[PDB]
């Protein structure tokens, strides 16, 4: 567990190692488009995510 | 292992405060860095023991 009750440090099912377990990736997909009568184009953000 | 032999004196039982013995991990769970409120059975803090 850990401050949000989330998986943050993991007993190895087998040998005694220490092992680490994030949940999913993800992101927030933010789109930057002009006008739909001026273009089509669209460039998309990737919200804090390298 | 049987009935006795008599000759069993009977000591004064002195009085002693536990300060802070008897807590234990509750649940086999790993948290880091946490301050967890808990209700489950102890000791109470500076209780007489026999
Ligand atoms: C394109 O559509 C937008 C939306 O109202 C408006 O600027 C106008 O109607 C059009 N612009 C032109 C034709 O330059
Ligand atoms: C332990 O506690 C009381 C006071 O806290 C003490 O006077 C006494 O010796 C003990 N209690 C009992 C019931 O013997």
């Amino acid at each position: 567990r850990d401050i949000a009750d989330t998986t943050d440090a993991v007993r190895d099912p087998q040998t005694l190692e220490i092992l680490d377990i994030t949940p999913c990736s993800f992101g927030g997909v933010s789109v930057i488009t002009p006008g739909t009568n001026t273009s089509n184009q669209v460039a998309v953000l990737y919200q804090g995510v390298n | 292992q049987c009935v006795n032999l008599t000759t069993r004196t009977q000591l004064p039982p002195a009085y002693t405060n536990s300060f802070t013995r008897g807590v234990y991990y509750p649940d086999k769970v790993f948290r880091s860095s946490v301050l967890h409120s808990t209700q489950d059975l102890f000791l109470p803090f500076f209780s007489n023991v026999t």
